[PDB]
């Protein structure tokens, strides 16, 4: 995984999102979603979604949501207070602790001045308490600002380390991005049965066809613009749409 | 000799743009942000394409006489391109005739285009420009679907 | 791991090094330092000096102009030279190691972490 | 200057039981940019130095038992020694870094009753 | 004012559900303070 301090972020873009195999993966120890209820992620439609990846302490899970402070929160990875993503996080003892301590997972304990929403800082400059300026030494008044968590796999609950993936949603103002996955199902030709044909919604018995499309035509209308034929999406032949039948 | 062309606003960094490429192997779409060179080109050893210096921040990528029209068109943040290859019976001089464009791709970018440019092999050991107006046509559908004739509705009384 | 060596009964007014021999760890990396510290009998501790990693010496204002300290991280030592010798310093002279002075606001420089053991100095002819 | 005021001087607590020390600072040491305190608890075996028990007031040090363990608040600074073993006829020592001179506990009397 | 319950129902109007069996499948509960 990723520092604490200096967070990954991959950009995931379009593609075909299935938040289904993550929110029932039953793994998760946290599994927390603000601008939206999870069970209706693999329903909607976004821009981009990133996803932010990084590892911390067992008892630090709970500032990394919207409007929190300490240590984590502050200056280390701040969440904007209209979040819209999910949190996700999983303890992962054993692999990121080792016997004799795992001193390379950092965090940043000592900032200036707590960070903006999303904001990253990997600077390593000497932190100056008090007045007297430091001149890139150490001493009194004068540290280090990155700190260690020792990891070790004799560490009660909630000093070992999980990890943390924040997946947000954003929306700029684009022609569209990834969605959710969508559905299927035979079709029953012969019989006045409801259909929906990739967008195509309508009723009607459905027959086999003798006409010929040209190979990128989808659908046929006819003269006062009614659909009257569709092409099957995955076998590729065509088949009229006469209205259900009526008098 | 004609060998894609780019596109976008700034053709340059500090703004995305588009670049379509064809090699002697196959067709190379691709959007980054790039560095252009003002006179951009490719040579024909065979060692080339002197077209950029820059492909920062990709956000897409793909890869892979003779009359060849092409109509490009940008809508709602897809880039969509219809094209055609009709057989002249002549080498370099624009003929007459009926033949309409079937459409090639669909790209949803999201992209500004204010500019264009085109891209040739140079030699080391003709090309036509129109613009698209909103117009109202009559367009004549053949029995197998497809189009055979058409009508510009705005030439003349008669049409 | 510390230990100060040292001379177990002194004379007065002449200058004294003093060792504190330790192992198990070096002092030059940024966060590391060693504290002196005195107690006379009944009276509670009374750091002396110190030094970290790039050399940061602390001493008391009081016998800044007596006591004078280098480490030695290479011997695991630290020399502390120490002059102007009373019978109101008959104490026994102990080192304490620094580690990361972010932590540090719970002692009063009295003690630390590490600390050694002590050398005894008596004043007496 | 804050002075570091103990709990039980002449301590006659059992064998195996609960010893209380009590560490008053004068002024509340907290460092209040760490939410948590510091305070490093001391034993004096007699002839030996006071080495170094619980740093953080809740981090005990390395191959001392959790039967010890640190407690406090704002200038009440107990220690929730929960069992007085017969090894603890000690002195016993509480401090601050959070000042300027070198405050001190004064040291307790262990009578193991 | 222990108010703010989610559920199946989606409470065609004028009726109210009273009941408590937790969706916790970390773990969830049909109540919030
Ligand atoms: C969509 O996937 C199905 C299978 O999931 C494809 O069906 C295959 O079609 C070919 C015909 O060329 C058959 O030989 C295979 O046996 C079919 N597979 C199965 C599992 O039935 C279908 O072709 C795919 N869609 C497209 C447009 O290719
Ligand atoms: C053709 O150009 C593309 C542009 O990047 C390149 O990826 C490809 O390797 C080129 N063809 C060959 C054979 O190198
Ligand atoms: C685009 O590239 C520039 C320079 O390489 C960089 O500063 C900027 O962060 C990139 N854009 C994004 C969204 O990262
Ligand atoms: C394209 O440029 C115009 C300039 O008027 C700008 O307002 C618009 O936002 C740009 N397109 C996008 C998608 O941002
Ligand atoms: C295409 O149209 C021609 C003439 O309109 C017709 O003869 C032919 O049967 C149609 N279908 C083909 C060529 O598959
Ligand atoms: C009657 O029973 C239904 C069970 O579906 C319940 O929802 C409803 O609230 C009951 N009527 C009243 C007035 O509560």
């Amino acid at each position: 995984f990723a520092s604490v301090y200096a967070w990954n972020r991959k950009r995931i873009s379009n593609c075909v999102a299935d938040y289904s195999v993550l929110y029932n993966s039953a793994s998760f120890s946290t599994f927390k979603c603000y601008g939206v209820s999870p069970t209706k992620l693999n329903d909607l439609c976004f821009t981009n979604v990133y996803a932010d990846s990084f590892v911390i302490r067992g008892d630090e899970v709970r500032q990394i949501a919207p409007g929190q402070t300490g240590k984590i929160a502050d200056y280390n990875y701040k969440l904007p207070d209209d979040f819209t993503g999910c949190v996700i996080a999983w303890n992962s003892n054993n692999l990121d602790s080792k016997v004799g301590g795992n001193y390379n997972y950092l965090y940043r304990l000592f900032r200036k001045s707590n960070l903006k929403p999303f904001e990253r800082d990997i600077s390593t400059e000497i932190y100056q308490a008090g007045s007297t300026p430091c001149n890139g030494v150490e001493g009194f008044n004068c540290y280090f600002p990155l700190q260690s968590y020792g990891f070790q796999p004799t560490n009660g609950v909630g000093y070992q380390p999980y990890r943390v993936v924040v997946l947000s949603f954003e929306l700029l103002h684009a022609p569209a991005t990834v969605c959710g996955p969508k559905k299927s199902t035979n079709l029953v030709k012969n019989k006045c049965v409801n259909f929906n044909f990739n967008g195509l919604t309508g009723t009607g018995v459905l027959t086999e066809s003798n006409k010929k499309f040209l190979p990128f035509q989808q659908f046929g209308r006819d003269i006062a613009d009614t659909t009257d034929a569709v092409r099957d999406p995955q076998t590729l032949e065509i088949l009229d749409i006469t209205p259900c039948s009526f008098g | 000799i004609i060998r894609g062309w780019i596109f976008g606003t700034t053709l340059d960094s500090k703004t995305q743009s588009l670049l379509i490429v064809n090699n002697a192997t196959n067709v190379v779409i691709k959007v980054c942000e790039f560095q252009f060179c003002n006179d951009p080109f490719l040579g024909v050893m065979e060692s080339e394409f002197r077209v950029y210096s820059s492909a920062n921040n990709c956000t897409f990528e793909y890869v892979s006489k003779n009359l060849r029209e092409f109509v490009f068109k940008n809508i709602d943040g897809y880039f969509k391109i219809y094209s055609k290859h009709t057989p002249i019976n002549l080498v370099r001089d624009l003929p007459q005739g009926f033949s309409a464009l079937e459409p090639l791709v669909d790209l949803p970018i999201g992209i500004n285009i204010t500019r264009f440019q085109t891209l040739l092999a140079l030699h080391r050991s003709a090309y036509y420009v129109g613009y698209l107006q909103p117009r109202t046509f009559l367009l004549k559908y053949n029995e197998n679907g497809t189009i055979t004739d058409a009508v510009d509705c705005a030439l003349d009384p008669l049409s | 791991t510390l230990k100060e060596s040292g001379p177990t009964l002194v004379k007065p007014t002449q200058t004294l090094t003093l060792t504190c021999t330790f192992s198990g760890f070096s002092l030059s990396t940024s966060g590391v330092g060693v504290g002196w510290i005195r107690q006379p009998p009944g009276k509670a501790l009374e750091w002396l000096a110190l030094i970290y990693w790039d050399d940061d010496k602390r001493y008391s204002p009081s016998l800044k102009s007596r006591l004078t300290i280098t480490k030695d991280t290479s011997k695991n030592q630290v020399v502390l030279t120490m002059t102007n010798m009373d019978p109101v310093d008959t104490a026994t002279y102990y080192c304490a190691h620094s580690l990361f002075l972010t932590v540090g606001y719970s002692s009063s420089w009295s003690p630390f972490d590490y600390w050694g053991q002590g050398t005894l100095v008596t004043v007496s002819s | 200057d804050i002075v570091m005021t103990q709990s039980p001087d002449s301590l006659a607590v059992s064998l195996g039981e609960r010893a209380t020390i009590n560490c008053k600072s004068s002024q509340s040491v907290l460092y209040s940019s760490n939410n948590k305190n510091y305070l490093a608890w001391y034993q004096q075996k007699p002839g030996q130095p006071p080495k170094l028990l619980i740093y953080w007031a809740s981090t005990r040090e390395s191959g001392v038992p959790d039967r010890f363990s640190g407690s406090g608040s704002g200038t009440d600074f107990t220690l929730t020694i929960s069992s007085l073993q017969a090894e603890d006829v000690a002195v016993y020592y509480c401090q601050q870094y959070y000042s300027t001179p070198h405050t001190f506990g004064q040291g307790t009397k262990l009578e193991i009753k």
